[PDB]
C-alpha cells in the first residue's frame, strides 16, 4: 500500500535542544499521519494526529509539520522523560508504518 | 392496528425534540461521518471555470434522543421526518448553485437505526466553481476542488470525518462519466480546518483530477495551422514572374492564420496570458509572415530569368526550421 | 476509556491460538477496531481492520487467510485467529480504537506470543 | 344522500392516515406498478448531451388503509390530498431537471378505488441525461435511457414492475423526433445495488436511428461538388497561372470553412466522426490536386495532367467505395 | 362584516374542496369562456406559439347557496384556494405561467343560486404542429386543447358558449410572420389509459405574409 | 412595546382580508404613485422594455382606526398579506417580479386616520406596441397599463395622489438605457369594458427617441463607404479587366451581408423599416457599376460620365434621404 | 441536562415574541452593525451592464427581548428559527437577480450572544447592477458599487454602520477576475432621502481596471499586421494590377469584417470606444493605401516610381506616429 521511509534509524544528542523527525510517504496521504511514541515496557501513545494537531496531554514542545508527501517531527529542547522510539503512521489508507527513531543520550 | 405501533414509536421519538439544537450540545462535538458517491461527474465549463457533479452526499451522525426499542433495526423513512429533526448544515465552500432533486417526491434517505445512529443522504447537482490555470492549454492538468463544512456551528460545535477510509470514501460511480473534454485520472481528499470571521471551522476538501484531451483541438486550430504553413511553402516553388499568384497564397494564408487566430480564443476565459495554444498560432504566422516577405524580396529583385537563390535557399531552410519547432514545442508541452 | 487484553500464551508452532482484547467505557460499533504486530525491535506491522456495525473485516495482503479478526455484539469484545504459526510470528500484539481524523487513539497493554 | 356518504368516508379514510409509514411497513414491500404515456420527446440535444422527454407518468399500487366499502364509485380526490396520502418515492436517476406543470392547479390526479389501490397520475417534463457516442456522426443510432429508480426503500420496501408489461408504456409511435427516429423501444426491470442497500428500478430506453437525408444535402454533397469543381483545373493551361491557383485556393478555403463549421454545433468530443473523417478526405484530395499544379509549373519551369484526369476521379470514387461500406 | 362575512362562513362550513360539487349525482358541466390578450410570436423552429387568455369557467356549485340582500359575491384570489376548482389543463401546453403581480390574477363570483365563475389570466406555449411543406407559402391551424386531468367525462363535462373564444384589437399582436385569418372550436372525447375525457378545442388559423 | 402589541391585535382582531374596505357602503379610491428608479433596456426583438418601480398605493380603510401614541406605523411585511390590498395587475405586462431579498420587498404604514401607504419594489416587462417604419429614426410611446382584475367601477377606483404631472418622477441617475433616450411621459386615466364589467386603466406612456448614434457607425457608414469603395474602378484602366473584376464581385457581397446584419437584431416583420431602403438603393447602386463595366467590356466616353454623374447622384439621395426623416 | 435548559431557555425567549414590531419601537433607532465577507466576483458583464458578486453579507444588531441570563455560551441556533425573530428589512437598491444559497439547508446562521447581540450571516450571490463608462474601453478603470439600504425602516427606526470600518470588508484581495483587476475599494456612509422618509445607506465600491493582454492577443495586433501586410503593394510594381487591387481590398474588406464582428460583442451604445477610434483610423490606411494605388494608376496610365518611393515608407512612420499618439493617449 503506502510504504513509508522515515529517516534515520537511530541518532543521538544530548539534554535540551532542538531534533527533527523526518517520514516520507512512498504516495499521497494528505495530512493523515500520525506520530506515535514507544517507551519501553509500554504500548504506543497518541502525541500528533492529521498533520500537526496536538492531542490531549501532550506537551508544547512536540510540533509537527505537514504536506502531501514529506512530514517532520521537531522536539524543542528534548529530556529525560522523552527518551523512546518514535513511529509514523498513515491513515489516507489502509493504515501502514514506517521503521522507528531511537534517541540517545 | 399493527401499524399504530410504528406511530406510536415515532411519536415518542419526536415528543420534546428540540430540533433547532444540535445532539449534545454543552456535553461534546458532533462528529459527522460523512461520504460521497458520484453518480455522474458533469461536464466541465471552461468559459465559466466550473464543473458540474451529481452526487449522492452521504451524512452520518449520532443522536442519543433519536432511540427506540421496536420490533424492527432500521427504521426506514420519508423525508417528512428529514424536516422534523436536527440535520447538519453542510454547505458546499466553493459551490455556485447546487439543485437538491425533488422529481417526484423529495429526493432525501433518513435511516435511524436502534441505537441512534443516523443515515441521512440525498441527491445533489453542485455546480462548484474551479480555479483553473491556463498556461498550457489544451495540454494542461486541473485539480478541480469540491469543499464542504458546515455554515454555523464551529470546529468546537460540528467536526466532520469520513466514514470509511479517506481513500475510499469518494466512489465515483463506473458509467457516470459525462465528461467530454477531459477523464477523471483519479481522487484526492484532504480534511483540514479554515479561519472566518465568527470562528474556526472544520472544512472536508475533495480534490478530482482532471486532464484535458487534445483529440478536438488537434482537429480544430493544431492541423489547420499546420497545413496553413505549408500551405504557403507551396509558393516558394513556383515561378518568379507569377506575381498574382504568390499574393494570392500570401493573402489567402495570412487570414487563414488571422481566422484561426482569433477563432482559436473562443468558448474560452478572456486570460491575460498567452496559453500555449497561442505560442503556436504566432509562430505559424511568424511563418507565414515570413513567406510573405520572402516573396516580397524575391519580387522586388526581379527583372530570360534564372530561378532564384532566395527561393532555392527557402525550400530547405522552411520545411526544416518548421520540423525543428514542431518537434521542440511537441515535446516542450505534450511530454513536459 | 481502556483496552483490556488477555494474558500471554505458549503454543507449540503448527497450532492455533486464540487472543482476544476488550473494550470498556464505549460502544465498539462506532468506532474501527484495529490490529497491529510489533515484532521485537522492529517496526510496527498492521495485521487488519474490522467495525462491528457492519462486519466486513480486512486485513493486511500479506497477513489474510493465517488471520482473521472476528467480533461479537454483547460482550463488547474483538477476537481473532491465528492459524500455523511459525518462528517469525513471534511478537506483541495491541488493538486500537479509531480516534479523531482516524489516529490509532487508544492502543491495548500487549499481548507477546511465542513459539516452541 | 351521495354526497354525504363520500364525505364521512374520506374523512374516515384520511382520518388516522400517517404519511411517514408506507403501506405494508413492517410487511413484504409495496407492489408498484408503473404506467408512461408518452406526449412529446422533443429537443434531443448533443451539445447538452440530453433530451427533453413530456409524458403522463403514473403510479399504481395498494393501501389496505383506504378501502371503502359504502361507495361502489371511484373517489377521484382532488390533486391537493397527495400531501395528506403516501406516495412512493420514485425518482429519475438520469435526470437533470424536472417539474410538475402547474396551470390551472398542479397536474396530479388520485383515484382511490373501492379495494384500496390508488391511481396516481402526474403530468411531469424531464430533461434526461443521455451520454452519445457521435463517433459515427452522422450515420449513428444512440440508446437513451430514463432510468426509474426508488430512492429510500429497498427491495424489501418497494418492487417495482411494469402495468402493461410490455404495453405499459404507449404513446411512442406517435412521437415524431424533428431530425431522428425512434425504432425500437424496451422494458427493463431489474435491482440495482448501492452501499445502503438494493434498490428495484426500471428503465425506459428509446433506440434514436438519425436521418442522413438532411445532413447529405448540406454536408456531404456541397463537400462532393467542391472536389469536382477541384479537377476542373486540370483541363485549364498550365501556360496561365491565376485562374488555376485562384481555384484551388478557393477550393481549399472552402474545404477548411466546411470542416471548421459544423464542429461549433457539436460538442468538443475529443474523438473523430465519420463526417469528419470525410472532409478530411476531402481535404487530401484537394490539397493533393493542388500540389499536381505545383508541380507542374515546377516540373516545367502534357503527361503529368494527363494522368490526373484518369488517376483523381478514380481514387475518390473509390474513396467513396470504401467509406460508403463502412459506415453503413 | 356583519352580513357578508357571515355569509361566507356560512359557505364554507366543512365545505369540501377535495369532492367535486355532486361527485355521485350528476357529471358536473362546466361553461368555458375564452378572450384571448394577445398571441404572441410563432416560434417556428421549436413548433411552438404563445397565447395569452383570460381562461373563465363557470360550474355549478350547489353549497355554495346564499340566501340575502346582496345578489352576487364580488371576490379575490383568497377564496380561489378555499373551494374546489376544476383541475383543467392544457393538453398541448409545453409550458403555462398564471400572473401573480401584484396580486394572483384570478377572479371569483358567487351568484346567489350557485354559479361560480372563475377567470384567470395565463400565458401559455401551445405546441403547434407546423409542416415545413410549401415553405413559405403555407397556412396552419395552431390548436389549443384544454381537459381535465383527473376527472373523467363520466364525472365533469366541458361546455363551449356561442361566443365563448373572443378575439381583441388583432393591431398591437406580435404576429410578425403571420396573420390572424380565423378560429373556430370542437368538442370530442378522448381516450386514455383512465378513462374516457371530454377535450375542447380552440384552433388559430394563421396564414404566412 | 405590549402597548403596540396589543394596539396591532385589536386592528386584527374581527378583520377580513376577502373583503374591501366599505362593501356595501362606498367606492374605495385608491391612490397610486409610480417612482422609475432605473429605466431599463429596451428590447427591439421582443418589443418589451424593462422598468423597476416604486409602486406606492393608498387607500382609506375605516377598520384600521387605532388612537395610540403612534401617529404612522411602519410595519413590515408580514401584516401586508393579512390585510386587503387591492388586485392591481399589469395589462400589458408580460413577465414581471417582485423582489425577496433579504425580506420580500414591501412597505407598509397605518397612519392614524386608517389610511394606509403600500409601497412595493418591482421590475416590470411591460409589452411596447412599436412600428418599425422610421427605423432607426423612430419615436415610441411605449405604456405601462395597470388597473384591477377582480373589482369593477362600482367598487374600486384608482387615483392619481400628486397633480398629473408629479406622479410619475423618474429618478436622474437612474437610467439603464443604452439605445434610446427618455424624452418625457405623459399620463392618463381611462375606462375600459370588458365583458365582466366596466374596469379603470391608468396609461403612462413614455415617450423614447432612438440614438442614431449606432446605427450610422454600425449599418449606415459603411454602407456608404461600400459604394464609394465602388468608385475606385471608374478610376482604373480600360484594359483592366481582372482587377476592376474583383473590385465588383467584393462590393456586391459586402452589399448583401450588411443587408443581413441590419436585418439582424430587429423583429422579423413583414414590412420593409427605412433601413433596407437605403441599403438596396445603395445595392442598387453598387450594381450599377457592375453594368457599366459589362457596358465597357463589351465596348473611354462611357467611363468619364460615371466619374461624375453617379458621385453626384449619390450626393443627391443622401441630401434628401438626411432631410426627410432628421 | 444542559439541551433541556437550553430548550426551555429558548422556549422562555421566543414566549411572546412580537416578529411584527422592530426592538426599541418607542425608543431609539436600532444600530445594525454590517459587514461583508466576499467570497468572489463571479464576473462582469458589460453586454447586460452589471456584475455578480458571492459574500458572506453579516449583520450585528442588539435585540433586548432575546436576552438570557443562565447559560454562558453563545446559542448558535439552527437557520430555521431566523424566521421566528425579527430581522432588518435590508434589501440591495441595484441588484438585478440574487437569490441566498440553499444547499444542504439555507445558508444562513443566527449566533444569539447573551447580553442581547445578535449576529445574523448569510451567503448570497447577488447580480448588482453597474452601469459603465465605455468610453475608453478596453483600456478603461470601471466603478462597480453595491448600495445597501433598508426598505420600510427609516432612518428613524434603523441606522447602518460598518462594523470596524475599512476591516469591514475581508477577501476582496484574494478575488481574481479573469479580465479586470482589483485597484481599490471605498466604503461609504450615506443618508439618501425618499417621499416617505430619509433611509440609512451603505454603499462599498470597487475600482475595477481592466487587463489589454487579452484584447492585444485578439484584436489589436491583428489589426496592426493586417495594417503591415498592406504596406507590400508598395514594393510591388504597377503594371501587375491584380495583385495591387487584391492587396487593397481585402485588407480593407478584413478590417470592416473585424470591425463588424467585435462590435456585436458589445451592447448598442452610440458613442465611440478607443477600439473604435483605432480601427476606424486603421481603416483610413487600408482605404488610403488602397487610394494611393488608384492614384498611381491614374497618374500612369491618364512620376509613379517616384510617389511610390514617398508612400513606400510614408505611410509606415505616419502610421507610428499615429499609434504613439493613440498610446500615449490612453496608456
Ligand atoms: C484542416 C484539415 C487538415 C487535414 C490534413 C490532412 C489529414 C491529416 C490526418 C489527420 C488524422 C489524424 C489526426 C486525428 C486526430 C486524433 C489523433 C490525435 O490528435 O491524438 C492525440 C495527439 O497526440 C499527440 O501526441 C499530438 C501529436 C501532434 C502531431 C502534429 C502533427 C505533426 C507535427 C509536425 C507538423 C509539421 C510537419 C511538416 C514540417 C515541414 C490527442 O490525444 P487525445 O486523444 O486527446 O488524448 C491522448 C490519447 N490517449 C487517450 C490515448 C491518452
Ligand atoms: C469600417 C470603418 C470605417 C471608418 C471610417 C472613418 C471615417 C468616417 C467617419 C466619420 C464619422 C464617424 C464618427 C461619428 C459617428 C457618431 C456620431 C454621433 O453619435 O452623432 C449623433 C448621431 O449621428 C448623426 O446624427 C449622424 C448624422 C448623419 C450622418 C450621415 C453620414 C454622412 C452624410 C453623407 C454621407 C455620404 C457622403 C459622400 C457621398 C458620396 C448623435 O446624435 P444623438 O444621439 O441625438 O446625440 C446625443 C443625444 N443626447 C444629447 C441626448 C445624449
Ligand atoms: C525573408 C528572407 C529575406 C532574404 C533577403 C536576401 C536578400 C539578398 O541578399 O538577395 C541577394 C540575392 C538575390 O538573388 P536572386 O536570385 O533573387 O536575384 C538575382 C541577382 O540579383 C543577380 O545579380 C541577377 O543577375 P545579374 O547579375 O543582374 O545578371 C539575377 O538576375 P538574372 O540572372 O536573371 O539576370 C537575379 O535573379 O539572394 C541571395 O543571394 C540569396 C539570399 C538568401 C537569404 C536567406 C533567405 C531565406
Ligand atoms: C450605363 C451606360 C449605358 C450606355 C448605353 C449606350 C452605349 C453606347 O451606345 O456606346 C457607344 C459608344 C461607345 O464608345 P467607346 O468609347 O466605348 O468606344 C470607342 C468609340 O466607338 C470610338 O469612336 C472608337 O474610335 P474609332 O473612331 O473607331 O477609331 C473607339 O475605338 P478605337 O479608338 O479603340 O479604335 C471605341 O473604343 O458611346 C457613345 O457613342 C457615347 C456613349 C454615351 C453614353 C450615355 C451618355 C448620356
Ligand atoms: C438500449 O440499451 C439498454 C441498456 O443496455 C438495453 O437493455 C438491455 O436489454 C437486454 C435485453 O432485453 C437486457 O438483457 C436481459 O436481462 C435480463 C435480466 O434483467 C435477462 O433475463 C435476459 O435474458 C437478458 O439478458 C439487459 O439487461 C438490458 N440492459 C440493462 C443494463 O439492464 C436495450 O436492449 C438497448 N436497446 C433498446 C432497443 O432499448
Ligand atoms: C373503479 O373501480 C372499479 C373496481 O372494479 C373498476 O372496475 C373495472 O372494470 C373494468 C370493466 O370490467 C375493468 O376493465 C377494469 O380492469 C376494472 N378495474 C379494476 C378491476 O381495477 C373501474 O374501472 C374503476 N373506474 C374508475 C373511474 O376508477
Ligand atoms: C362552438 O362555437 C359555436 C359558436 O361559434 C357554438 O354554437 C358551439 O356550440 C360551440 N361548440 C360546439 C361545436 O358545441
Ligand atoms: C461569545 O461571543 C463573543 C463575541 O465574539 C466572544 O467574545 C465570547 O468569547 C463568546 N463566548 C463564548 C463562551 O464562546
Amino acid at each position: 500500500n503506502i510504504v513509508m521511509t522515515q529517516s534515520p534509524k537511530s541518532m543521538s544528542m544530548s539534554v535540551g535542544e532542538r531534533v527533527t523527525l523526518s517520514c516520507k510517504a512512498s504516495e499521497y496521504v494528505g495530512t493523515y499521519v500520525s506520530w506515535y511514541q514507544q517507551k519501553p515496557e509500554q504500548s504506543p501513545k497518541l502525541l500528533i494526529y492529521g498533520a500537526s494537531n496536538r492531542y490531549t496531554g501532550v506537551p508544547d514542545r512536540f510540533t509537527g509539520s505537514g504536506s502531501a508527501t514529506d512530514f517532520t517531527l521537531t522536539i524543542g529542547s528534548v529530556q529525560a522523560e522523552d527518551l523512546a522510539d518514535y513511529h509514523c503512521g498513515q491513515s489516507y489508507s489502509y493504515p501502514t508504518f514506517g521503521a522507528g527513531t531511537k534517541l540517545e543520550l | 392496528d399493527n401499524t399504530t405501533v410504528f406511530t406510536r414509536i415515532l411519536d415518542r421519538l419526536l415528543d420534546g425534540y428540540d430540533n433547532r439544537l444540535r445532539p449534545g450540545l454543552g456535553e461534546r462535538v458532533t462528529e459527522v461521518k460523512t461520504d460521497i458517491f458520484v453518480t455522474s461527474f458533469g461536464p466541465v465549463s471552461d468559459h465559466d471555470m466550473e464543473y458540474t457533479i451529481d452526487v449522492f452526499f452521504r451524512q452520518s451522525w449520532k443522536d442519543e434522543r433519536l432511540k427506540f426499542k421496536g420490533p424492527m433495526t432500521v427504521l426506514r423513512l420519508n423525508n417528512l421526518m428529514a424536516s422534523k429533526i436536527w440535520t447538519p448544515d453542510t454547505f458546499f465552500h466553493n459551490g455556485k448553485k447546487s439543485v437538491a432533486h425533488n422529481m417526484t417526491m423529495p429526493n432525501k434517505l433518513l435511516r435511524i437505526t436502534e441505537d441512534g445512529t443516523l443515515l441521512y443522504t440525498m441527491r445533489l447537482t453542485v455546480r462548484a466553481e474551479c480555479p483553473m490555470h491556463l498556461e498550457d492549454f489544451p495540454m494542461d492538468a486541473h485539480a478541480c476542488p469540491l469543499k464542504f463544512g458546515s455554515y454555523a456551528y464551529t470546529r468546537a460545535e460540528v467536526v466532520y470525518e469520513w466514514t470509511r477510509e479517506p481513500a475510499r470514501s469518494v466512489v465515483v460511480a463506473e458509467d457516470g462519466s459525462r465528461l467530454n473534454q477531459y477523464d477523471l485520472l483519479g481522487q484526492t481528499v484532504d480534511s483540514g480546518i479554515v479561519q472566518s470571521s465568527t470562528g474556526e471551522y472544520v472544512v472536508m476538501t475533495t480534490h478530482f483530477h482532471l486532464k484535458r484531451k487534445i483529440g478536438y483541438f488537434v482537429i480544430q486550430t493544431y492541423l489547420p495551422c499546420i497545413m496553413t504553413v505549408i500551405l504557403s511553402q507551396v509558393s516558394f516553388w513556383l515561378n518568379r514572374e507569377s506575381v498574382p499568384a504568390r499574393t494570392v497564397f500570401g493573402v489567402t494564408t495570412v487570414l487563414t492564420m488571422t481566422t484561426l487566430s482569433i477563432s482559436a480564443r473562443n468558448s474560452l476565459p478572456k486570460v491575460a496570458y498567452a496559453t500555449a495554444m497561442d505560442w503556436f498560432i504566432a509562430v505559424c504566422y511568424a511563418f507565414v509572415f515570413s513567406a510573405l516577405i520572402e516573396f516580397a524580396t524575391v519580387n522586388y529583385f526581379t527583372k530570360f530569368n534564372s530561378v532564384s537563390k532566395i527561393d532555392r535557399l527557402s525550400r530547405i531552410a522552411f520545411p526544416l526550421l518548421f520540423g525543428i519547432f514542431n518537434l521542440v514545442y511537441w515535446a516542450t508541452y505534450l511530454n513536459r | 476509556v481502556q483496552l483490556q487484553q488477555s494474558g500471554a500464551e505458549l503454543v507449540k508452532p503448527g497450532a492455533s491460538v486464540k487472543l482476544s482484547c476488550t473494550a470498556s467505557g464505549f460502544n465498539i460499533k462506532d468506532t474501527y477496531m484495529y490490529w497491529v504486530k510489533q515484532r521485537p525491535e522492529q517496526g510496527l506491522e498492521w495485521i487488519g481492520r474490522i467495525d462491528p456495525a457492519n462486519g466486513d473485516t480486512k486485513y493486511d495482503p500479506k497477513f489474510q487467510g493465517k488471520a482473521t479478526i472476528t467480533t461479537d455484539t454483547f460482550s463488547n469484545t474483538a477476537y481473532l485467529q491465528l492459524s500455523s504459526l511459525t518462528s517469525e510470528d513471534t511478537a506483541v500484539y495491541y488493538c486500537a480504537r479509531k480516534g479523531l481524523r482516524w489516529a490509532m487513539d487508544y492502543w491495548g497493554q500487549g499481548t507477546s506470543v511465542t513459539v516452541s | 344522500s351521495n354526497m354525504s356518504l363520500v364525505k364521512e368516508t374520506v374523512d374516515r379514510l384520511l382520518k388516522g392516515y400517517d404519511i411517514r409509514l408506507r403501506p405494508d411497513f413492517g410487511g413484504p414491500p409495496v407492489a408498484v406498478g408503473m404506467n408512461i404515456d408518452i406526449a412529446s420527446i422533443d429537443m434531443v440535444s448533443e451539445v447538452n448531451m440530453d433530451y427533453t422527454l413530456t409524458m403522463y407518468f403514473q403510479q399504481a399500487w395498494r393501501d389496505k388503509r383506504l378501502s371503502y366499502n359504502v361507495i361502489p364509485l371511484n373517489l377521484t380526490l382532488d390533486n391537493r390530498v397527495a400531501d395528506q396520502l403516501w406516495v412512493p418515492d420514485t425518482y429519475f436517476l438520469n435526470d437533470k431537471k424536472s417539474f410538475v406543470h402547474g396551470v390551472t392547479v398542479k397536474n396530479r390526479m388520485i383515484r382511490l378505488h373501492p379495494d384500496g389501490t390508488v391511481l396516481y397520475g402526474l403530468r411531469i417534463t424531464t430533461t434526461a441525461a443521455c451520454m452519445m457516442d457521435l463517433r459515427r456522426y452522422p450515420l449513428d443510432e444512440q440508446n437513451c435511457t430514463l432510468e426509474i429508480e426508488s430512492y429510500g426503500y429497498t427491495t424489501d420496501d418497494i418492487e417495482f414492475y411494469w402495468r402493461g408489461d410490455d404495453n405499459a408504456v404507449t404513446g411512442v409511435t406517435k412521437i415524431e423526433l424533428p431530425q431522428f427516429s425512434i425504432v425500437d423501444y424496451k422494458l427493463i426491470t431489474k435491482k440495482v445495488v448501492f452501499s445502503t442497500g438494493s434498490y428495484p428500478r426500471l428503465s425506459l430506453s428509446f433506440k434514436l436511428k438519425r436521418n442522413i437525408g438532411y445532413f447529405i444535402l448540406q454536408t456531404y454533397m456541397p463537400s462532393i461538388l467542391i472536389t469536382i469543381l477541384s479537377w476542373v483545373s486540370f483541363w485549364i493551361n498550365y501556360d496561365a497561372s491565376a485562374a488555376r491557383v485562384a481555384l484551388g485556393i478557393t477550393t481549399v478555403l472552402t474545404m477548411t470553412t466546411i470542416n471548421t463549421h459544423l464542429r461549433e454545433t457539436l460538442p468538443k468530443i475529443p474523438y473523430v466522426k465519420a463526417i469528419d473523417m470525410y472532409l478530411m478526405g476531402c481535404f487530401v484530395f484537394v490539397f493533393m490536386a493542388l500540389l499536381e499544379y505545383a508541380l507542374v509549373n515546377y516540373i516545367f519551369f502534357n503527361a503529368i495532367d494527363r494522368w490526373s484526369r484518369i488517376f483523381f476521379p478514380v481514387v475518390f470514387s473509390f474513396f467513396n467505395i470504401v467509406y460508403w461500406l463502412y459506415y453503413v | 362584516e356583519g352580513d357578508v362575512t357571515v355569509i361566507l362562513n356560512n359557505l364554507l362550513e366543512g365545505y369540501d374542496n377535495k369532492l367535486r360539487p355532486d361527485i355521485g349525482v350528476k357529471p358536473t358541466l362546466i361553461h368555458t369562456d375564452m378572450y384571448v390578450n394577445s398571441i404572441g410570436p410563432v416560434n417556428a423552429i421549436n413548433m411552438e406559439y404563445t397565447i395569452d387568455i383570460f381562461f373563465a369557467q363557470t360550474w355549478y356549485d350547489r353549497r355554495l347557496k346564499f340566501n340575502s340582500t346582496i345578489k352576487v359575491l364580488r371576490l379575490n384570489s383568497n377564496m380561489v384556494g378555499k373551494i374546489w376548482i376544476p383541475d383543467t389543463f392544457f393538453r398541448n401546453s409545453k409550458k403555462a405561467d398564471a400572473h401573480w403581480i401584484t396580486t394572483p390574477n384570478r377572479m371569483l363570483r358567487i351568484w346567489n343560486d350557485g354559479r361560480v365563475l372563475y377567470t384567470l389570466r395565463l400565458t401559455i406555449d401551445a405546441e403547434c404542429q407546423l409542416q415545413l411543406h410549401n415553405f413559405p407559402m403555407d397556412e396552419h391551424s395552431c390548436p389549443l386543447e384544454f381537459s381535465s386531468y383527473g376527472y373523467p367525462r363520466e364525472e365533469i363535462v366541458y361546455q363551449w358558449k356561442r361566443s365563448s373564444v373572443e378575439v381583441g384589437d388583432t393591431r398591437s399582436w406580435r404576429l410578425y410572420q403571420f396573420s390572424f385569418v380565423g378560429l373556430r372550436n370542437t368538442t370530442e372525447v378522448v381516450k386514455t389509459t383512465s378513462g374516457d375525457y371530454v377535450v375542447m378545442s380552440v384552433y388559430f388559423d394563421l396564414s404566412r405574409r | 412595546i405590549t402597548i403596540f402589541t396589543r394596539i396591532l391585535d385589536r386592528l386584527l382582531d374581527g378583520y377580513d382580508n376577502r373583503l374591501r374596505p366599505g362593501l356595501g357602503d362606498a367606492v374605495t379610491e385608491v391612490k397610486t404613485d409610480i417612482y422609475v428608479t432605473s429605466f431599463g433596456p429596451v428590447s427591439d426583438t421582443d418589443m418589451e422594455y424593462t422598468i423597476d418601480v416604486f409602486f406606492r398605493q393608498t387607500w382609506h380603510d375605516e377598520r384600521l382606526k387605532f388612537d395610540g401614541p403612534m401617529k404612522i406605523l411602519p410595519l413590515n411585511n408580514l401584516l401586508a398579506s393579512k390585510i386587503w390590498t387591492p388586485d392591481t395587475f399589469f395589462h400589458n405586462g408580460k413577465k414581471s417580479v417582485a423582489h425577496n431579498m433579504t425580506t420580500p420587498n414591501k412597505l407598509l404604514r397605518l397612519v392614524d386616520n386608517g389610511t394606509l401607504l403600500y409601497t412595493m419594489r418591482l421590475t416590470i416587462h411591460a409589452e411596447c406596441p412599436m412600428h418599425l417604419e422610421d427605423f432607426p429614426m423612430d419615436v415610441h410611446a411605449c405604456p405601462l397599463k395597470f388597473g384591477s382584475y377582480a373589482y369593477t367601477t362600482a367598487e374600486v377606483v384608482y387615483s392619481w395622489t400628486l397633480g398629473k404631472n408629479k406622479s410619475v418622477e423618474v429618478a436622474q441617475d437612474g437610467s439603464r438605457l443604452n439605445q434610446y433616450d427618455l424624452l418625457g411621459h405623459v399620463v392618463g386615466t381611462e375606462i375600459i369594458r370588458s365583458s365582466t364589467g366596466e374596469y379603470v386603466v391608468m396609461t403612462t406612456h413614455f415617450h423614447l427617441k432612438r440614438k442614431i448614434g449606432y446605427f450610422v457607425i454600425q449599418t449606415y457608414l459603411p454602407c456608404i463607404m461600400t459604394v464609394i469603395l465602388s468608385q475606385v474602378s471608374f478610376w482604373l484602366n480600360r484594359e483592366s479587366v481582372p482587377a476592376r473584376t474583383v473590385f465588383g464581385v467584393t462590393t456586391v457581397l459586402t452589399m448583401t451581408t450588411l443587408s443581413i446584419s441590419a436585418r439582424n437584431s430587429l423583429p422579423k416583420v413583414a414590412y420593409a423599416t427605412a433601413m433596407d431602403w437605403f441599403i438596396a438603393v445603395c445595392y442598387a447602386f453598387v450594381f450599377s457599376a457592375l453594368i457599366e463595366f459589362a457596358t465597357v467590356n463589351y465596348f473611354s466616353k462611357v467611363d468619364k460620365i460615371s466619374r461624375i454623374i453617379f458621385p453626384v447622384l449619390f450626393a443627391i439621395f443622401n441630401l434628401v434621404y438626411w432631410a426627410t426623416y432628421v
